C-alpha cells in the first residue's frame, strides 16, 4: 500500500499545473471582467427589431432549433449588464496540466428581470439567451479592437458538453496578456438566474414544450443553466470539510481520460456524459451517505485512494439506471432507493435537477464494467496495477477498444432522404432536440435488439462531428452536413459475447395460442426473416436462422439486415477490415469448409476422435513393461496449429503429431544414455510389429530425431491412422531424466553450459510439453478467439521468416497475453481485436527491463501468490545482473509450468528479437498515420525482404497448396512410404542445417508453411542471410577464424560471400532459381 | 509496399570512456579478451573493484569456451585484480579457480611471475616450492625458473642445493 | 591470386567451383598446412581450414587422387579426422554418462595419409598446385559438391530401415549386458588391496566407476553448556 | 486437480507372505506402515496434481496407478490388491459448457407449418 500512496503523490506532482501560468490567467479575466462591466446595457426589442439590429452586423445570432418565427416570437428581448463569476475546475483549484489545453469556465448570470415565470416553455428562454450572448459578442468585440487586445485573441462559438440548445463564445489565445502559453481557453456561460423558474414544473417526467411527452433534455438544458453556481457553493464545502477531495479529483479526471470518457453529451453518439464535474459530484453525495440505509459509504478522513476506490466500487456494484438510484441534496442524507427509472439517474432533490441525463444508457453500461474490472485491479495484491489504471491510454484505437466496428454510410449524404427525415417528425423532436440525437437511438435499439445476446456493449458514434463554429454562423456547419445534420457517417462499435456470438438461430418467445406482446414485436421486427420453428428437443418457439460463413461473422449478417429493414433501405453496412483478416486465416479442404465459422474446432475433434482410437489398442497390446500413459503433445491436441488438421494432407509440417509414451517404472533399464536410446526403440519395434499384425490397417515407419544436441540415437515410429492422420510416438523414461543431471555433473566447468542447452531443450519437449499442452488445451475453452488469433500470429511471424526461430511455444505464450492479462484493455472477442492487441503488447513491451509472466488460469485456486512471484522476478533480476544487455536471452516468459522463464526462448539470435519489436513498433505506428483500412492491413502481411543482405529464391517441383489440405488432394496414403518425402518441403530443414554451420556468420531465415506463404501454388519459398558485423569487414587470418573466407592480403581475408553461394545452392539442387545480392 | 524495419544489432530499437561505451563494444565483441580487460581497467580506476569482478566472471561465461587464449587473458587480469587491490584469501580462491579450468601448472607460472612483479619475494618463494613439489618431476622450466630466482637474488647456495632437488625429482 | 602462402604457413590451396543455373570464374580456396603430433593416430596428417561443404574422406580422395595425376605423385589418403561441419560431435554425451561402452577446432579437420611417403609427396604438390592461380587459373580443379554421402544427406524424410534398425539394437544389447555383467562382478568380488584392505562394496551396486563417482561427489551437539566448576563459574561471572 | 477439482482418494493395500515364507502371517512394523503410507500419500498427490479430471479418470481404468504404488512400495514391504478404494468429489469448479463439449467429441429446427 505504502508503494501506492509514493506512486500518487510522483503523478500528482508530474500533472500539477505550473503556478506562474495560473497567474497569467488570472491577469487576463481581471482585465477581461472590466471589459464587461464596460458593455452598455440594452432597451426592450422585438425579434424583427433585433433582427435589425444583427442584420448587417459580422456577429450572427446563433439561435437554436427551431429558430425563431415572426408569428410565435411576440414576447420581446433586452440585455442588461450580467453578474460576473467563475465556475468549474479553476474555481475549486482542481485543475492540472493537460498538453491538449484546458478551459476557464466563467458563468454569466442573466438578471432575473430578463424573464417570465412562464419562460420555460416552447424555447422563450433559449431564445433570449441567443440574443444575449449575440449582444455580449458584437460589444465585446469591439471593446476588445479597443484595447488591442483583437490582435491574438480568437473568437468563436460553441456548443457546452455538446449541447445544441447551449451555444457558447469561446476565447482563445494564439501564438504582456498573451495567455496562449498557458494553454487554457476561456469560454463565457450565459446562465440563468437559481429559482427563476419552478423547478417541479422542470422535472424529467414533466414537459416543457407543447405539441404529452416528456422533455429531459429541454428540461435538463435550462434547469442546469440556472443551476451553476449552487454546485459550485456544494462542491466547495466539501473540499473545505475532506482535505483529501482535491488529489482525488484529479485521479478521477485522469483514470476517465484514458477510457476515453468525458463531461460532453453522449446522446449525439459519442462515449461521454461521465466526467471530472459528475465524479467529482458523485463523491459530495457519497460523502454525505450513499447507502440504502443512508450511512455513510466515505468518510472525510478517507485518504486519496480510499475515497477514489469507494467511487469506483460505488459505480461497480450499485445500479443507477435500471433498478434503482440516488438521490441527494446539494442543500436530506444521501439514500439508495430501490426503484428504478430505466436511465442513468442522479437527482438533486434540492435543485430538482438530473446530474446524470448527459449519460446514455449504452455509455452507461460501458462505465460499469469499466468501474467492475478496475475495482478487481484495485484489489488485486499480487501485481502493481499503478501504470495500468492511471498511466494507460486505451482510447487510442477504437479497436483495440472495440471488438468490432460497422461503418453505416447512410443515403443522401445536401440534405438527408425525404423518407428518412420525415420519421424524424415533431413528436420525436420534442423528445429528441437534434435528429442525431433521435438517430442515434434508432441505431442502437434496432441494433440492441437484433443483435441480443451476441453483444455485450454497443456504441453508435455520429463519426466527423462538429461542436464549434464561427461567429458569422448561427449553427455548426458539416461539409457533408451543409448546416443540416452534424456528422458525416455513423460507426457502430460492439462488444461481442464469444460464447454465444456464433448461435446460428437467434432464439425468441415460445409459441402460444394467443400471440403474446413479446412474441407479437419479435415477428413485427424480424418481418420474413421470423420463422416458427420446432426442435429436437420438442419445444416450438419463434426464431430466425442464418448462416456462417469462413469469412465474416454471423453478426455481420444481422445488423446488415436490422438496419435496412427499419433505418433506411438504402444503408450501406460494410467491414472489410475483419473480412480480411478472417481470408488470411489459412482455409481448410474440409467439406463444408466456406460455411465453417472460424470459432469451430471441430476439424480438432475428429483428430483427437482419431487419437482416441488407437489409445485403446495400444493399452490392449502386450509388452514387457504395462503402459504407464500416453500423452498426446501434438500441436494439434491444443488448438494452435496454424492450418485444421485435414485428412491424408501430409505435406504440413505439423502433420506428425508427437505423443509421449511412458512406461511404469522398472530398475532394469540400460545405466548409459546411448543403451537407454535404443532400449526405448526396441519397444516401438514390438509395438510397431505387434500393431501391424493386430490391425494390419495401421501403416508404420521410422524416422530419426535430432532436436536434442548430441542425442543422436533417439528414434521416433510414425503411425499413420486410416482416418488419415499421422502421430509420432516417442518414448519417456524415468531414469532418462537423471542421465542427463549425470552428464551435466561430470562435464568439464567449460562444457557445462553446452550441455545445460541439451538438458534445456529436453525439459522443453518432454517433461515441460506435457504440462503446456494440458494447461493450453483447458484454459482454450473459455478463451474462444485464443486459437485463431494465435495461429493468425503463427502465420504472421512466418511471412516475415520469424517461425524458423521463434519456437512454436513461444509463440502461444506471447499470444495468450491479452487473454489472461487483459488489462486495461478487454479480453478479445474478436479477430482483428486480438490479433492487434498482441501487436500492440509486443510494440511497447521492453524485454530488456520488464519480464513476461502470465497466470494460465481461467476468468475469474491456481493463481500465481505473492511468494512465487517475487520468485520468478528475483529470478529476472539475477538473469540480467549476468546478463544486463540481455544478448544471450531476450524474452522471458515464465508461468508456473516454467518458472526458469528461459525454458522456451533460448537461443534466439538477438537480431531477430528486435525485428520482432521493430517490426510491431513499426506496425502500429502505421495504423497510428494510416486507419484500419484494406491497404493498411494488406502491409502487414507482406514482408520487406530489402534489409536481409542477399536474398537466395527457392522453389520446389511441385505445388504443395493442395496437399498441405489448403483449399485454393491425395485422398490415400502412398504405398511405398518412401514416397512421403517426395510431396515434403525440406527448406526448413536446409535452414536449420544452415544456420549450425554458419552460426558464427550467418542467420539465415525462411518459411516454414510453405504451403499457406508460398503463393498461389505454395511452391515458392526464399532464403534470407544476414552477416555479423565482424565479417563483414576483412579480419585477420587465424585458425580459429572458423568461417568461409577469401583472401585480400597475407594476413587479411574477407568473407567470400560468392563461394557460399554455392554451397547454398548445393543443397536445394533444382530447387535454388534465383540469387540477390 | 511492405512494413521494413532496419535489423537493429545492439537492440536500440528496444575511445571508450563510459560503460555504454565499453557495453556497446561487447555487442559486437564478446570474445575480445581486451575489449572485457579494458572494462576490467576501466572500473578499477573508478575504485569499483566489486563491479569490477562482477564484469571478470560475465567475461568468463560470455566469451566462447574454445577462446583459450581469450580466457587465458581474463584469469591473468582476475590474478592481478586480486594480487593488487584483494586480500590473500580472495586471490587463493581465484587462483585455485583458475587452475580448474585451464593447464594448472601454467597459472602456477603466471601467478609466479606476478609476485615477481610486485616484488613479493617472500610469497613467491614459497609458490615455487608448492609449485616444484606438485610439477618438479615432470617440469625442468620450474627448477629453472626456481635456480633464476635464487641466483638473481643472490643466493647462489640455494640455487646449489634447488639443482640437486631437481635432479633428483627429475627423471 | 598472386598469393601462394599465408606468411604463417598455411599454403593457399584454390580450386574452381561448378556451375548452376541459379548463379550464372568463382572459387572456393583451402588453407592447409603440415600437421606435427606425437599421438600416433594424428601422426601423417595434413591439417586443414575451410573445407568445402559436406566433405567426407571421398571428396579428397578425389581430390588427392586429382592431384596424383598431375604431378605422378603416389599418395594415398587415409582418413580424415574432427570433420564436425555442424557441431554434432563436440561432446560425447555416451562418456559422460557413464565409463561403459565409451572409454573416452571449427571448420577444419586432420587429413590422415597411410605413410610419411605419401604426406611429403602430397605436399610438394600442394606447394605446386598452389602456383596456379597466379599464372594459370583456367586448370584450376572443380570440387564436384556431390557424392553417395551427399545423396543420402539430402534426403532427410527418409523412412529408415526396419530391417537395420533390428540388428543395431540386437548388437549394441548384447554388447551392453556383457559390459554390465561383467562390470557387477568386478564390484562384488571381494577386492582386496596389496596392504590387507579390503574395499567396501554395497549390495546392489553394479560398477566401480559409480563407487568413485560417489567418493568425489561427497559433538557441538552432545557438549554441555554448564557441566564443569569452570562454566557456572564462568556462569556465575556474567550473572553478576 | 489442474482443473480446480477437489477430490478426496482412498488408496487400499495389503501385506502379502514372500515365495518361500514358513510364518502363518505377514504382519508389517508400524514403522513399514507409516513408511509406506508416505509414498501412496505422495504418488496419490503427484497424480492428481500432474492430471486434469479427464485425464485422472483416464488412469483409474487401466489402474496404471495401482501398479505405480507397487513398484514405489516394493522396497519397503511386498504388498497386494492394491487398489483405489474410493474416489469423491468434493467441490467442483464454474460450469464451463465449452469443455462439456470437447468432452463428449449446433443443430437446427425444423419449419413448422
Ligand atoms: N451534468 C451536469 N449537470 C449539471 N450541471 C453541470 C453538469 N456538467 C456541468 N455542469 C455545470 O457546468 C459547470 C462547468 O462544467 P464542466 O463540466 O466544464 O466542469 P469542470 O468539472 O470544471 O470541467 P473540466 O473537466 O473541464 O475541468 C459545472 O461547474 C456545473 O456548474
Ligand atoms: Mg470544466
Amino acid at each position: 500500500s505504502n508503494i501506492f500512496k509514493l506512486q500518487i503523490d510522483e503523478l500528482l506532482e508530474q500533472v500539477k499545473l505550473k503556478q506562474k501560468h495560473v497567474l497569467k490567467v488570472e491577469k487576463f479575466l481581471h482585465k477581461l471582467y472590466d471589459i464587461l462591466q464596460e458593455i452598455p446595457d440594452w432597451e426592450e426589442k422585438s425579434l424583427a427589431e433585433v433582427d435589425s439590429f444583427f442584420k448587417n452586423k459580422i456577429v450572427s445570432v446563433p439561435f437554436v432549433d427551431p429558430k425563431p418565427i415572426p408569428q410565435n416570437t411576440n414576447y420581446k428581448f433586452n440585455y442588461k449588464k450580467p453578474d460576473i463569476s467563475l465556475i468549474g475546475s479553476f474555481a475549486l483549484k482542481a485543475g492540472i496540466y493537460q498538453p491538449n489545453g484546458s478551459s476557464i469556465d466563467t458563468l454569466l448570470t442573466m438578471p432575473k428581470e430578463l424573464f417570465e415565470k412562464k419562460d420555460f416553455l416552447n424555447f422563450r428562454c433559449l431564445h433570449k439567451r441567443s440574443v444575449y450572448l449575440a449582444y455580449l459578442t458584437h460589444h465585446l468585440l469591439i471593446l476588445l479592437k479597443k484595447d488591442k487586445l483583437d490582435s491574438f485573441l480568437q473568437l468563436e462559438y460553441s456548443y457546452f458538453d455538446n449541447d445544441p440548445l447551449l451555444p457558447i463564445l469561446r476565447i482563445s489565445c494564439s501564438k504582456d496578456y498573451n495567455f496562449y502559453k498557458t494553454r487554457f481557453s476561456i469560454n463565457l456561460l450565459i446562465g440563468f438566474p437559481y429559482k427563476v423558474f419552478e423547478p417541479k414544473k422542470l422535472l424529467p417526467n414533466r414537459n416543457c414544450i407543447r405539441i404529452l411527452p416528456a422533455t429531459p433534455l429541454y428540461n435538463f438544458s435550462v434547469l442546469s443553466s440556472s443551476t451553476h453556481e449552487n454546485y459550485l457553493k456544494y462542491l466547495y464545502k466539501t473540499k473545505k470539510q475532506t482535505e483529501s477531495f482535491v488529489e482525488a479529483t484529479v485521479l478521477g479526471r485522469l483514470w476517465l481520460q484514458q477510457r476515453g470518457f468525458s463531461s460532453n453529451m453522449s446522446h449525439s453518439g459519442s462515449l461521454g456524459g461521465f466526467g471530472t464535474f459528475e465524479f467529482t459530484i458523485l463523491m459530495a453525495a457519497l460523502l454525505n451517505g450513499g447507502g440504502i440505509n443512508s450511512n455513510k459509504i466515505l468518510l472525510h478522513g478517507f485518504s486519496s485512494y480510499q475515497l477514489f476506490k469507494g467511487v469506483i466500487k460505488y459505480l461497480a456494484t450499485m445500479d443507477l439506471c435500471h433498478d434503482g438510484h440516488l438521490q441527494f441534496h446539494s442543500n436530506p442524507a444521501s439514500k439508495y432507493i430501490d426503484e428504478g427509472f430505466q436511465t442513468p439517474t442522479l437527482f438533486d432533490k434540492s435543485t430538482k435537477v438530473n446530474i446524470l441525463t448527459k449519460m446514455t444508457v449504452s455509455s452507461y453500461q460501458i462505465l460499469k464494467e469499466y468501474a467492475g474490472e478496475t475495482l478487481r485491479m484495485l484489489n488485486n495484491v499480487v501485481q502493481d496495477q499503478f501504470s495500468n489504471i492511471f498511466l494507460t491510454n486505451i482510447s487510442r484505437f477504437d479497436n483495440l477498444k472495440y471488438d468490432l466496428c460497422y461503418d453505416v454510410q447512410l443515403p443522401l449524404g445536401n440534405n438527408l432522404e425525404t423518407s428518412l427525415a420525415a420519421t424524424f417528425g415533431s413528436m420525436e423532436r420534442v423528445k429528441f432536440i437534434t435528429l442525431e440525437n433521435f438517430l442515434a437511438h434508432k441505431i442502437t435499439n434496432v441494433a440492441r435488439y437484433a443483435l441480443g445476446d451476441r453483444i455485450k456493449y454497443i456504441q453508435i458514434e455520429m463519426v466527423g462531428q462538429k461542436s464549434d463554429f464561427p461567429i458569422t454562423k448561427r449553427k455548426v456547419y458539416s461539409n457533408t452536413g451543409g448546416n443540416h445534420f452534424n456528422f458525416d457517417f455513423v460507426r457502430v462499435k460492439l462488444i461481442v459475447n464469444p460464447s454465444e456470438c456464433d448461435k446460428l438461430v437467434t432464439k425468441g418467445p415460445a409459441h402460444s395460442e394467443t400471440m403474446s406482446t413479446e412474441a407479437a414485436v419479435f415477428k413485427n421486427f424480424w418481418g420474413i426473416k421470423s420463422s416458427l420453428r420446432r426442435f429436437k428437443d420438442g419445444s416450438i418457439t419463434h426464431c430466425c436462422v442464418w448462416s456462417t460463413s469462413s469469412s465474416e461473422p454471423i453478426i455481420s449478417s444481422i445488423v446488415n439486415f436490422a438496419l435496412q429493414k427499419h433505418v433506411s433501405k438504402k444503408a450501406q453496412i460494410s467491414n472489410e477490415t475483419i473480412k480480411k483478416f478472417h481470408n488470411f486465416l489459412p482455409l481448410p479442404n474440409l467439406p463444408s469448409s466456406a460455411k465453417t465459422s472460424v470459432l469451430n474446432l471441430s476439424s480438432f475433434f475428429n483428430l483427437k476422435k482419431s487419437f482416441d482410437d488407437l489409445y485403446k489398442i495400444i493399452f490392449q497390446m502386450k509388452l514387457p513393461l504395462s503402459v504407464k500413459s500416453i500423452l498426446p503433445v501434438g500441436s494439434a491436441f491444443r488448438y494452435t496449429s496454424l492450418c485444421q488438421p485435414v485428412p491424408f494432407a501430409y505435406s504440413d509440417p505439423d502433420f506428425f503429431q508427437d505423443v509421449i509414451l511412458e512406461f511404469e517404472t522398472s530398475p532394469k533399464w540400460p545405466d548409459e544414455i546411448t543403451s537407454l536410446e535404443k532400449a526405448k526403440t526396441a519397444f516401438l519395434l514390438k509395438i510397431q510389429e505387434e500393431l501391424s499384425a493386430n490391425s494390419s490397417t495401421y501403416r508404420s515407419f521410422f524416422s530419426r530425431d535430432e532436436s536434442i544436441p548430441y542425442n543422436l540415437e533417439i528414434v521416433t515410429l510414425n503411425i499413420l491412422t486410416p482416418e488419415g492422420y499421422g502421430f509420432k510416438f516417442r518414448v519417456l523414461t524415468e531414469r532418462d531424466e537423471i542421465l542427463y543431471l549425470r552428464a551435466i555433473a561430470n562435464a568439464r566447468n567449460e562444457l557445462k553450459p553446452e550441455l545445460e542447452a541439451t538438458f534445456l531443450k529436453f525439459t522443453a519437449k518432454y517433461l515441460a510439453s506435457v504440462r503446456h499442452t494440458r494447461t493450453l488445451e483447458n484454459i482454450s475453452h473459455s478463451y474462444q478467439f485464443y486459437s485463431p488469433v494465435v495461429r493468425l500470429f503463427k502465420r504472421w511471424l512466418d511471412t516475415h521468416l520469424l517461425l524458423g526461430h521463434i519456437t512454436d511455444e513461444l509463440a502461444e505464450l506471447i499470444a495468450i497475453k491479452p487473454f489472461v492479462d487483459p488489462a486495461p484493455y478487454f479480453i478479445p472477442g474478436s479477430l482483428e481485436n486480438g490479433f492487434l492487441k498482441v501487436l500492440k503488447f509486443i510494440s511497447q513491451w521492453n524485454w530488456k527491463d520488464d519480464p513476461l509472466i502470465l497466470d494460465l488460469v481461467k476468468p475469474e485456486s491456481e493463481r500465481l501468490t505473492l511468494a512465487q512471484y517475487k520468485g520468478i522476478q528475483m529470478n529476472f533480476t539475477n538473469l540480467r545482473n549476468s546478463d544486463p544487455n540481455g544478448t544471450h536471452l531476450q524474452f522471458f516468459v515464465a508461468s508456473k509450468n516454467d518458472p526458469s522463464g528461459i525454458l522456451y526462448s533460448s537461443g534466439i539470435p538477438l537480431p531477430i528479437a528486435t525485428r520482432l519489436t521493430a517490426l510491431a513498433k513499426v506496425a502500429v505506428n502505421l495504423l497510428q498515420t494510416h486507419g484500419l483500412n484494406q491497404q493498411t492491413i494488406n502491409l502487414l502481411f507482406t514482408p520487406g525482404l530489402k534489409d536481409y543482405d542477399f536474398v537466395v529464391d527457392l522453389r520446389t517441383p511441385i505445388g504443395l497448396k493442395s496437399s498441405c489440405g489448403i483449399l485454393s488432394a491425395p485422398s490415400n496414403f502412398p504405398e511405398n512410404l518412401n514416397d512421403l518425402s517426395e510431396k515434403m518441403d525440406p527448406t526448413y530443414q536446409l535452414v536449420k542445417y544452415l544456420n549450425l554451420k554458419y552460426k558464427n556468420s550467418l542467420i539465415l531465415s525462411s518459411r516454414k508453411y510453405i504451403g499457406v506463404n508460398g503463393g498461389e501454388k505454395g511452391d515458392k519459398n526464399v532464403i534470407t542471410g544476414l552477416i555479423k558485423p565482424l565479417f563483414k569487414g576483412a579480419h585477420k587470418f587465424r585458425v580459429n577464424l572458423d568461417c568461409n573466407v577469401k583472401p585480400v592480403d597475407d594476413e587479411n581475408v574477407i568473407l567470400n560471400k560468392e563461394a557460399i553461394f554455392h554451397e547454398i545452392a548445393a543443397f536445394g539442387n533444382d530447387m535454388v532459381i534465383n540469387f540477390e545480392t | 509496399l511492405s512494413l521494413s524495419a532496419g535489423f537493429d544489432w545492439t537492440a536500440s530499437i528496444l575511445a571508450p570512456e563510459s560503460v555504454a561505451d565499453f557495453e556497446r563494444l561487447l555487442i559486437g565483441n564478446p570474445n575480445s579478451s581486451v575489449v572485457w580487460m579494458n572494462y576490467m581497467a576501466f572500473q578499477l580506476q573508478l575504485s569499483e573493484i566489486e563491479k569490477a569482478r562482477e564484469l571478470a566472471e560475465r567475461a568468463l561465461k560470455t566469451i566462447n569456451f574454445r577462446e583459450e587464449a581469450e580466457k587465458l587473458n581474463i584469469w591473468i587480469a582476475m590474478l592481478n585484480l586480486e594480487n593488487t587491490f584483494g586480500t590473500e584469501e580472495t586471490l587463493e580462491e581465484v587462483f585455485s579457480r583458475a587452475c580448474q579450468y585451464m593447464d594448472s601448472y601454467t597459472i602456477h607460472t603466471k601467478l609466479l611471475g606476478i609476485y615477481e612483479i610486485s616484488e613479493k619475494f617472500d610469497k613467491a618463494a614459497e609458490l615455487f616450492k608448492a609449485t616444484a613439489k606438485k610439477f618438479g618431476g615432470e617440469k625442468v622450466s620450474i627448477w629453472v625458473s626456481w635456480g633464476d630466482f635464487l641466483i638473481s637474488h643472490n643466493e647462489e647456495q640455494e640455487a646449489r642445493t634447488i639443482l640437486g632437488n631437481a635432479l633428483k625429482a627429475l627423471p | 591470386e598472386d598469393i601462394s602462402a599465408m606468411k604463417n604457413g598455411f599454403i593457399v590451396v584454390p580450386f574452381k567451383l561448378p556451375d548452376h543455373k541459379a548463379l550464372p570464374a568463382s572459387l572456393h580456396f583451402m588453407f592447409a598446412k603440415r600437421h606435427q603430433s606425437s599421438n600416433s593416430n594424428e601422426s601423417d596428417c595434413l591439417f586443414l581450414v575451410n573445407l568445402p561443404l559436406l566433405s567426407n574422406i571421398e571428396h579428397m580422395k578425389k581430390f588427392v587422387g586429382q592431384l596424383c595425376g598431375k604431378y605422378d605423385t603416389v599418395s594415398h589418403v587415409e582418413e580424415l579426422l574432427y570433420n564436425d561441419e555442424f557441431g554434432l560431435h563436440e561432446v560425447d554425451l555416451s562418456a559422460l554418462t557413464s565409463d561403459l561402452m565409451s572409454s573416452t577446432p571449427r571448420n577444419t579437420a586432420l587429413l590422415k595419409f597411410v605413410d610419411a611417403a605419401s604426406i611429403n609427396n602430397c605436399w610438394n604438390a600442394l606447394k605446386k598446385y598452389s602456383n596456379l592461380h597466379a599464372k594459370h587459373p583456367n586448370e584450376l580443379f572443380e570440387w564436384t559438391y556431390t557424392t553417395p554421402s551427399f545423396t543420402t544427406f539430402v534426403n532427410f524424410y527418409k523412412p529408415l530401415d526396419i530391417d537395420y534398425l533390428k540388428e543395431d539394437i540386437h548388437t549394441h544389447m548384447a554388447i551392453f549386458e556383457q559390459r554390465e555383467a561383467q562390470a557387477q562382478e568386478d564390484v562384488q568380488s571381494s577386492i582386496v588391496d596389496e596392504d590387507g584392505f579390503t574395499l567396501v562394496v554395497g549390495k546392489n551396486t553394479k560398477s566401480l566407476n559409480s563407487i568413485r563417482k560417489k567418493i568425489l561427489n561427497k559433538i557441538d551437539k552432545k557438549a554441555k553448556k554448564d557441566f564443569y566448576r569452570f562454566q557456572v563459574r564462568e556462569r556465575k561471572k556474567q550473572e553478576i | 486437480t489442474s482443473d480446480d477439482y477437489v477430490l478426496r482418494i482412498f488408496a487400499i493395500a495389503f501385506t502379502r507372505k514372500q515365495a518361500n515364507q514358513v510364518k502363518r502371517h505377514s504382519y508389517a512394523q508400524s514403522s513399514h506402515i507409516r513408511a509406506i503410507r508416505k509414498v501412496i500419500s505422495e504418488i496419490l498427490t503427484k497424480e492428481v496434481q500432474g492430471s486434469t479430471l479427464a485425464q485422472l479418470t483416464s488412469k483409474l481404468i487401466p489402474e496404471v496407478i495401482n501398479k505405480e504404488i507397487e513398484n514405489a512400495t516394493k522396497d519397503i514391504f511386498p504388498l497386494q490388491n492394491i487398489h483405489v478404494r474410493k474416489v469423491k468429489l468434493l467441490k467442483q469448479p464454474k460450469f464451463d459448457v465449452g469443455a462439456l463439449m470437447a468432452l463428449h467429441g449446433e443443430e437446427k429446427g425444423k419449419k413448422v407449418t
